[PDB]
């Protein structure tokens, strides 16, 4: 009787969204405004905004009513 | 998230025919209620549609000059509220001039755009007694509007998907140099798309992508490779065909849209006023 | 209406709650903004560890929200001196809390009011996050936040220093405070004011430095504090194993960015270690 992590399975009906940590490596973060030192101090990073924008762009792009 | 949102499950419809059926059913039940309560006074569904388009323009005008500036998401949510309300309700029962203000009020609350009621009603171009009366009507209709929306308040607008698509084009599509050139024109097309029933017929991502691709086609830039390669629609060719015909249908909807005419709006407004005198 | 009033469950800041047929009904500005926030957020969310909004109705300017009926909450469990909280029970509570929080965070929503009384439990032992009257969406730069969120005993230092932009770190720090409460059976940092809360945090965990919290001084209400060393974690939670201490440290990292997310916390070896989390039907009830 143990626990094993399994990621959440939610169909976005759209293209694959790159992982949050990889956005810097893949060059996405060059097209969003960087988080200010106050934002970083509070824990807000530009990667959050970029990831949410990408997810909303790709959400349900292929889905049919 | 849109992909598990109430908008996708309950407020995206199969075709314009289903929308017309819902609106005609609204007209029919209003007629039945009116005749059972106790004729050229009634308007046909097409007249109701003309009035609804005119008052959606009026709601956009109200939200554009609203101080303090409403975030564009609030305006989109309010316009979506108006469309959804008049899918299943007749302008003859609930006046669009007040329902649109209730839509703006509820959208301001829902989208966490903190404005006090005195400020909201001071935005209205009315006398102070007129402003207070309008506030009373808005308070009367707030719960009615929420009930008619089936308590589905979060509205997914196409603008954040538009920004995400712009980020993706800037990153993974070097062939398109400076995707920001596509912004304003796509924005324009987006607005035109907002006038039709597409917001009830397609996903916000599809709407944003259609606007971007129409902007690209207007400039001669072709990015079929974006969908083919960058979006990796290679294993599922039918998915690419489905996407392309969805955009084609959006463009057709924008093509066939005709704005309401001022004289026709005036006569239909007079008819609506007579309808609201009684019943 | 289709519900019949059964009991009186309590009185709140913005509404009173009754039992009904089993459901719980929560009854010039217009409709109350807290009720609208709850409605709009819980309509778009569907997860076993998030409170379910079954219905919503009202009359004129008053509004009632119908949720599922919750047996108890974590505050009663913690305060019940007759309940032995085994490591497995603690792991189960943290696991359900973190799964609900993970689902909430993927949908870009912060609870911002995490505390043991907001973690409700049903008769089946399913922990659900409730009281979304302070919950808000995050991940958009043009979204003004309030730093005076979260109860003080569970408020994160970035909030206590006045962060108006934050992420999942607020919920994670509240989760760490809840874990400490479950381990010690008393509030971890029961400050009497904002300054006292910060002082207690720094006396117990050590005053953070520029290395631990790179942009500490950039926060609007940054109070320059004395450099206390802080009690070692194994001294505070004497019965906490190394994996649990690692989880606590990750949850209590002063840097919100380095502070572990719900997914990262779920991936920690503590949850996959022996013993496993107790099933819901075996969780202690008051
Ligand atoms: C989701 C909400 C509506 C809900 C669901 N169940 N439930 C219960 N059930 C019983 C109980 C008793 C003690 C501790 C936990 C639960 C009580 C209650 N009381 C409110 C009163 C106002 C201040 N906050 C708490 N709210 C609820």
């Amino acid at each position: 009787a143990l626990y094993e992590y399994q990621p959440l399975q939610i169909e976005t009906y759209g293209p694959h969204v790159p992982e949050l940590e990889m956005l810097g490596r893949l060059g996405y973060l060059n097209h969003v405004r960087a988080a200010s030192p106050q934002d970083l101090a509070g824990g807000y990073t530009s990667s959050l905004a970029c990831h949410r924008a990408l997810q909303d762009a790709f959400s349900g792009l292929f889905w049919q009513p | 998230m849109y992909h598990n949102s109430s908008q996708k499950r309950h407020w995206t419809f199969s075709s314009e025919e289903q929308l017309a059926r819902l609106r005609a059913d609204a007209n029919r039940k209003f007629r039945c209620k009116a005749v059972a309560n106790g004729d050229p006074v009634f308007l046909e569904p097409h007249e109701e549609m003309t009035l609804c388009k005119y008052y959606e323009k009026r709601l956009l005008e109200f939200c554009s000059v609203f101080k303090p500036a409403m975030p564009r998401s609030v305006v989109g949510t309010a316009c979506m509220y108006f469309k959804r309300f008049y899918l299943n309700n007749s302008v003859m029962e609930y006046h669009p001039r007040i329902i649109m203000l209730t839509c703006a009020f509820l959208a301001c609350k829902v989208d966490e755009f903190n404005v006090s009621s005195p400020q909201f009603v001071g935005n209205l171009r009315e006398s102070p007694l007129g402003q207070e009366k309008a506030l009373e009507q808005i308070l009367e209709y707030e719960l009615l509007l929420i009930q008619q929306l089936n308590f589905h308040l979060i509205v997914h607008n196409p603008y954040r998907p538009f920004e995400g698509f712009l980020i993706d084009l800037k990153t993974r599509y070097p062939i398109l140099e400076n995707p920001e050139i596509l912004r304003k024109t796509a924005d324009d097309f987006l607005n035109r798309i907002a006038l039709t029933d597409a917001y009830l017929l397609y996903t916000p991502s599809q709407i944003a992508l259609t606007a971007i691709l129409s902007s690209a086609s207007r400039a001669g830039i072709t990015m079929e490779s974006y969908l083919s390669e960058s979006l990796m629609l290679k294993e599922n060719r039918t998915c690419l065909s489905q996407l392309l015909d969805i955009m084609k249908s959006m463009r057709n909807l924008v093509k066939k849209y005709e704005p309401p005419r001022s004289e026709e709006v005036a006569v239909l407004k007079q008819k609506l006023e007579r309808c609201h005198s009684a019943e | 209406k289709r519900y019949e009033k059964l009991d009186f469950l309590g009185e709140g800041q913005f509404a009173t709650v009754y039992k009904a047929r089993i459901v719980a009904i929560k009854k010039k500005d217009g409709i109350n903004r807290t009720a609208l926030r709850e409605i709009k957020l819980l309509q778009e969310l569907s997860h076993p560890n998030i409170i379910g909004l079954l219905d919503a109705f009202g009359h004129k300017s008053n509004i009632s929200l119908v949720f599922d009926f919750m047996e108890t909450d974590l505050e009663v469990i913690i305060k019940d001196n007759s309940l032995v909280l085994t490591p497995s029970h603690i792991k189960a509570y943290m696991l359900m809390t973190l799964q609900g929080l993970e689902y909430l965070h993927q949908h870009w929503i912060l609870h911002r009011d995490l505390k043991p009384n907001n973690l409700l439990l049903d008769e089946n032992g399913v922990l659900k996050l409730a009281d979304f009257g302070l919950a808000k969406s995050f991940g958009s730069p043009n979204r003004a936040y309030t730093h005076q969120v979260v109860t003080r005993w569970y408020r994160a230092p970035e909030l206590l220093f006045g962060a108006r932009m934050y992420g999942v770190g607020v919920d994670m720090w509240a989760v760490g405070c809840i874990l400490a409460e479950l381990l010690l059976r008393v509030p971890f940092l029961p400050g009497d004011s904002d300054l006292d809360q910060l002082t207690r945090i720094f006396e117990t965990l050590g005053t953070p430095t520029e290395e631990q919290w790179p942009d500490m001084c950039s926060l609007p209400d940054y109070v320059t504090f004395k450099s206390f060393p802080g009690i070692p974690l194994h001294h505070i939670f004497s019965a906490a194993g190394d994996d649990l201490l690692d989880l606590i440290q990750g949850l209590f990292l002063f840097n919100p960015c380095a502070r572990i997310t719900a997914t990262q916390a779920l991936k920690m070896k503590y949850f996959s270690n022996r013993p496993g989390p107790t099933p819901g039907c075996q969780l202690p009830r008051p």
